RNA sequence: CAAAUUUAUCAUAAAAUAUAACUUAUAGUUUAUGCAUUUUAACACAGAAUAAAUGUUAUUAAUUUGAUAAAGUGCUGAUAGAUUUAUAUGAUUACAGUGCGUUAAUUUUUCGGAAUUAUAUAAUGGCAUAAUUAUCAUUGAUUUUUGUGUUUAUUAUAUGCACUUGUAUGAUUAACAAUGCGAAAGAUUCAGGAUACCUUCGGGACCCGUCUUGAAACACGGACC
RNA sequence: CGUAAUGUUACGUGCCCAAAUUAACAACUCAUGCAGAUACCAUGAAAGGCGUUGGUUGCUUAAAACAGCAGGACGGUGAUCAUGGAAGUCGAAAUCCGCUAAGGAGUGUGUAACAACUCACCUGCCGAAGCAACUAGCCCUUAAAAUGGAUGGCGCUUAAG
RNA sequence: CGGCUCUUCCUAUCAUUGUGAAGCAAAAUUCACCAAGCGUUGGAUUGUUCACCCAUGCAAGGGAACGUGAGCUGGGUUUA
RNA sequence: CGCCUCUAAGGUCGUAUCCGUGCUGGACUGCAAUGAUAAAUAAGGGGCAAUUUGCAUUGUAUGGCUUCUAAACCAUUUAAAGUUUAUAAUUUACUUUAUAAACGACAAUGGAUGUGAUGCCAAUGUAAUUUGUAACAUAGUAAAUUGGGAGGAUCUUCGAUCACCUGAUGCCGCGCUAGUUACAUAUAAAAGCAUUAUUUAAUACAAUGACAAAGCCUAGAAUCAAUUGUAAACGACUUUUG
């Protein structure tokens, strides 16, 4: 889907041994709130003990990005499983919101790296300004003033009219 | 140049094929090589981002700071006299025959069947016999020089 | 990663008249005239009425952003072309055998025989345009000379891989007729 | 288009045709019954592009694909 | 005189390419169509010239060995080359496809009545919106020339003579239109029903 | 439900760029290639002023943009179907609606009109406590059985008699209208019909018996009656 | 899995063929004799590619490098190793010396042995990114059978992979 | 089973065409590339099939339909 | 990738290969050019018919009448190409060049630019019987006949190919538009107020058809049998027959 950002939190749910089991949170990106509640649980996994059953998930809730029309540089830390290998990666992408950049990044993996999504564990994704950027792609945007004539358009198919009488023409003037 | 569409700030183009689909947005910064961040504010558009596909761009291009806020570019406009401007300019015109011509009412259709065949009898009459192949002669002089002589005498009748 | 903009600008000379008109760039000195259409190519030619004449490429890939400074070269040989030409000069080494190259008037060809004391002459054409000639005053030599670098040396050429020698050791057998010194006709020598 | 072919939607077709022979006679209009009619409802669409779907009485032959069904512009709504 | 839209849809083969052409006329054709494609020897192929020339001669290698003359008819001229790749999207052995197969005529260069008729475009099947700046195409007019079809100058000498015609019939109706917009000043005082009823469609009609 | 970005809004704000003063620079150029004039899509995110310049600081209204959820929410346009021999051996059952109905005020378009308020009983909420029961966390909050008034709201019951082309017809399908008369012997109208075919077309479609894990089998048998 | 009518469903939607050449996108890939095209499944590897795409590590760098046009590279000496033979050099126990802005007892087909020469150093102009090593996407390569031939067929290349 | 006859196909290339490379001077050869168009024989011994022998030959490549018995032959094998 | 480099575009040399030519067959039976065109002369065949008729049916045309587009975008080039017009220079040719504007793949254009500027209509009757009768300012248009040149042929809907067309000869000298404004005249109501019904055709335009229907023109071949022997199993084949 678009996969939006959460804060899932989670427990340890408290046998009378021990009062007040000490609450981690997450950042996870999910397409939905299910999908995020075993995002959670199999991050978790790798860093404390407490499976499902033996855990509670307090609150999750999404975060809406606090600036959506604000223009602005996401790097994403990412590790991946290969074929022979996993490995890190620092991909940048230009987005506006946070959970559009990382969508951004699931389909850029699948594409040039084959990469189905269930190898990607994303570590950080921050909002670096600029002259921080490295990515020759995305620096290609962080100059102003920048021109690039348009060569791009829909051409509908068949159309409003299958065999034209007019010529579509790529071009004018 | 050539000069293709420049993706600017701010050039005024009219969106395309989405959900603004006839509206004039501004470009106010370019997002990556594939979309813009539109933002028409004396048009019904609010500040977001565009597919360039759905976008066909226009001749104008008005004068902010490529960060501005919507208020900025909406100054912009009214200094530019972008709207006096726009709907006369030289295919803004032709947007609103097609527009005119949209759908077009039965009595409507129906009235120009009729208005165009009156005038059509009124062309078909002011056509083609020219200085080709006449004078000299047009024999027999009486009958097949009948007509014309209206055109030519005028008056009366050969005679 | 499909680069935006690609660009370079050719400074054009006092007094020929390029005139690139959509694609074909057209170019008129003192030497005559020469046309070449770059229409093959995908690229911005415009003459942004200066002296100069542009040419850029907008989302090209990597290799595609290479044919920006080989236009702009294929250019700049036309402006030399028409103003000093061009002149090669292949100067027939032979062993044993003397090689004997003869052209007339104006009998473009040529027809070089006597190698390798083999009684075929081979005879082989000049492009449309340049012509073939004995060098006077450094004999057992040709001088190949025209307008377009690209007949000119596909002329020269053709007659160096004909002479060719077969099925014997070709690092002993030298011969045949081998460019010295490729080079313009008016500046400043020859 | 989806909104084109849903206009059609609940309307009235026929393919009509010819035969030679009767078993009538001109009861009616003066007829040999020398032009056969089998009617039908559109009753929905099916594509996306306008294509639609019809139900006629008695089953149309096969060898009527390619040939002309009329739309009758009734059952009118608007 | 008649067609079951209009008399017959005459598209013109030059820039199209082969089989997004061959498919958008075969469709039409099981519906009803009756279509023509003139010049078939300027349609396309998209990749460069001798990556499409060996796909042509692997297909020259198919024959019946018991008897080359039952084998696979390999139909050189290129309006017959593209009339094989609109047979394989019929069902040619149905009397349906068979019937939607003889609605189709196909022209190496445009002639009788085909010239001075009406020449419609297929936008999808054409090359310059589909492919890339840089890939490489051909066309079947010289794909057809180096297989065996021996007309390739026969046609471009009587394309030209058709094109020179049409110098002339575009002379005539350039001046014979310089006397339609001369009369549209003699009866601009019509009575005024050009003055105002045709700005229904109106700025510019 | 965060978002104080959207929007406008204050505060010293200091920036990650446009507007009014301009040196050079290529210039088909001007005159004597400087300038003159362009190019600014060489213009120095250079000089002066101004432009939230990013949020920093502020609060908010189109309830606070969208998403999720709920309310016969409501409306519109369609499609297909409609058992039903209400006794060839059990009520057309009950519901509900419409027609004459003591009044008196208060309004309403002003028409046979229409609305409201006024009657008891029984509840139920909202509110104000006083109990009580029992629990996340306990400054309090939630909760069970109550009580009584304070109260302000909402439902229910109090519609009998006669009549009628208003639901379940106790798997409802029932109406208006067009066409067509089942002629004394025999026409016609409408609908239907692989009767054994023939015509036409699209889809399907291998040859049966058999033994076999597996048969259309290049397994065996079978030319036909 | 009774016999029917209607509606809705994993495999698919360029044509065969019902349904997208999608007023839906971001990339990847050019395959000269099978580019590639859906599980099982109708084969293909090891090892490579300054083909292109992304990524990881380390150096040089706005002390002016990278490249290139412009300099030297001989020698304190055939120390020895050594006679195809080592005079700047097969091998090589061994190993210590020029000069400054700046020159290698120096790798070589074998230049019989010598010479030179030039990929270091560093003065340039250049004045901006350069250098390698590594990784795994696709394509290529590796990749050879016999009737004519198979992504099912056509045909597809800002795809119809 | 072989041989005889006769046709077609492959390339894993012997030769020839066009080439690249050698420790390629010429001659002769070797390695490799594109490449299946034409060619790849006569005998002695054995039923053979490969290998060997005499010889010619510029040069004497390897295989496919277990190709081929209502095509033959019947030597091998294999009934009495 | 400041140099270098056969490669990235773009050029090139080029095999006993490949594909053609030449050669051999020919969709059985494809196509084009061409020749003659009957049993005649009493009488009837055969065209030329489209004029020839009533007649009857056909197709389009469905209750005028739910149409044409046989007038158009140029040839080759092309994803910064690719476009127009204008003007001053120039063509064998919107020849090529120089300035200046215009939408610099808008909505536009995907239909109508109706691309010789379309029609379901002129007729002021627009349709299952219908037709139309005068004045004031505009407008000047389609019209039938016999002896010369320039032009038109891509596997065909009529080739003693021929449509603007030299100077000649005479007429119906007929029918005519558009507009304001006036008058006569005539047809039209299908029976149903859930007017949908056989869902049609008197309409017009093109086309055959048979029974009595007017003239113009026409006057053959093939095969068998016999023969040959350039051929041959038999057919077929090459031949010959006052």
């Amino acid at each position: 889907g678009l996969l939006k950002e959460y804060e899932v939190v989670g427990r340890k749910l408290p046998s009378e041994k021990e009062p007040q089991t000490p609450l981690y949170k997450m950042r996870i990106f999910a397409p939905d709130n299910i999908v995020a509640k075993s995002r959670f649980w199999y991050f978790l996994r790798q860093l404390k003990k407490f499976k499902k059953t033996t855990g509670e998930i307090v609150s999750i809730k999404q975060v809406y990005e606090t600036s959506p029309v604000k223009i602005k540089n996401f790097g994403i830390w990412l590790r991946y499983d290969s074929r022979s290998g996993t490995h890190n990666m620092y991909r940048e992408y230009r987005d506006l919101t946070v959970g559009g950049a990382v969508t951004q990044c699931y389909r850029d993996m699948g594409a040039r790296h084959r990469a189905r999504a269930h190898s990607i564990q994303i570590i950080k994704v921050d909002s670096i300004p600029a002259a921080k950027t490295r990515r020759v792609h995305v620096k290609q945007f962080h100059d102003s003033k920048i021109k690039f004539p348009l060569v791009q358009r829909v051409h509908h198919k068949g159309n409003r009219k299958l065999f034209s009488f007019r010529k579509p023409r790529t071009y004018f003037q | 140049m050539p000069f293709e569409r420049f993706v600017q700030t701010g050039r005024i183009a009219k969106a395309s094929a989405g959900p603004l689909k006839g509206r004039l947005v501004a470009i106010v910064d370019v997002i990556d090589q594939n979309r813009v961040l539109v933002d028409g504010p004396l048009t019904g558009v609010p500040r977001q981002e565009y597919r360039l596909n759905n976008l066909h761009l226009t001749k104008y291009r008005i004068k902010f700071p490529y960060t501005a806020p919507t208020r900025i570019v909406r100054k912009a406009w009214t200094e530019s006299d972008l709207k006096a401007q726009w709907k006369v300019s030289p295919w803004s015109v032709k947007a609103q025959n097609i527009c005119k011509r949209s759908s077009l009412n039965d009595f409507d259709r129906f009235k120009l069947r009729y208005a165009k065949r009156q005038r059509n009898k009124l062309l078909t009459i002011a056509f083609n016999t020219l200085k080709k192949r006449t004078k000299a002669d047009g024999t027999p002089r009486v009958l097949k020089k009948d007509r014309r002589e209206r055109l030519r005498a005028e008056k009366a009748k050969g005679g | 990663m499909r680069t935006i903009n690609s660009n370079q600008c050719v400074k054009i000379p006092k007094d020929i008249k390029a005139s690139v008109k959509a694609r074909v760039v057209t170019i008129t000195g003192t030497r005559g005239t020469l046309k070449r259409s770059f229409k093959h190519l995908a690229l911005d030619m415009y003459m942004p009425d200066k002296r100069t004449l542009k040419v850029e490429k907008w989302f090209g890939t990597k290799k595609e952003l290479a044919a920006v400074r080989t236009v702009c070269s294929h250019i700049e040989n036309m402006i030399k072309g028409v103003t000093f030409g061009f002149q090669y000069k292949m100067r027939a080494v032979y062993a044993h055998f003397p090689i004997n190259c003869v052209t007339s008037e104006n009998n473009t060809v040529i027809e070089i025989r006597n190698f390798l004391g083999e009684k075929y002459i081979r005879r082989v054409e000049m492009a449309p345009g340049v012509t073939v000639v004995n060098s006077t005053a450094q004999k057992d030599e040709l001088i190949v000379e025209g307008n377009d670098i690209e007949s000119v040396s596909g002329s020269a050429a053709l007659i160096q891989q004909s002479t060719t020698v077969k099925n014997k050791d070709i690092r002993k057998f030298l011969d045949g007729l081998y460019v010295s010194e490729k080079t313009t006709v008016v500046k400043l020598e020859s | 288009r989806k909104e084109h072919g849903s206009f059609y939607v609940g309307k009235r077709c026929v393919y009509v045709y010819k035969a030679e022979t009767k078993k009538c006679v001109p009861q009616h209009p003066e007829r040999k019954t020398r032009v056969r009619a089998v009617w039908g409802k559109v009753t929905r669409i099916h594509g996306n592009t306008g294509a639609v779907r019809a139900r006629f009485n008695r089953n149309l032959p096969g060898h009527a694909m390619g040939h002309r069904i009329r739309i009758m512009l009734y059952p009118s709504r608007i | 005189m008649t067609g079951l839209t209009n008399r017959t849809v005459v598209i013109d083969g030059r820039g199209h390419l082969l089989g997004r052409l061959a498919s958008v006329v075969a469709k039409y054709l099981l519906q009803g169509g009756k279509v023509a494609v003139v010049r078939c020897e300027e349609l396309n192929l998209s990749g460069h010239f001798y990556r499409n020339k060996i796909k042509f001669l692997a297909y020259l290698r198919k024959r019946c060995n018991v008897n080359p003359a039952r084998g696979p008819f390999h139909f050189r001229a290129p309006s017959r080359i593209f009339y094989k790749a609109v047979r394989g999207m019929i069902p040619h052995k149905t009397k349906r496809g068979q019937a939607a197969l003889a609605r189709l005529r196909v022209f190496d260069g445009i002639p009788s009545p085909y010239d001075k008729r009406r020449r419609v475009v297929v936008p999808i099947a054409m090359r310059v919106l589909t492919l890339r700046s840089d890939r490489k195409y051909c066309q079947v007019g010289r794909l057809s020339h180096e297989v065996g079809w021996h007309y390739q100058d026969v046609i471009k000498s009587l394309e030209r003579k058709r094109k020179a015609k049409l110098r002339v019939t575009l002379k005539h109706n350039r001046e014979l239109k310089k006397l339609t917009v001369k009369a549209r000043e003699n009866i601009a005082k019509a009575a005024e029903p050009f003055n105002k009823i045709i700005k229904s469609y109106g700025y510019e009609v």
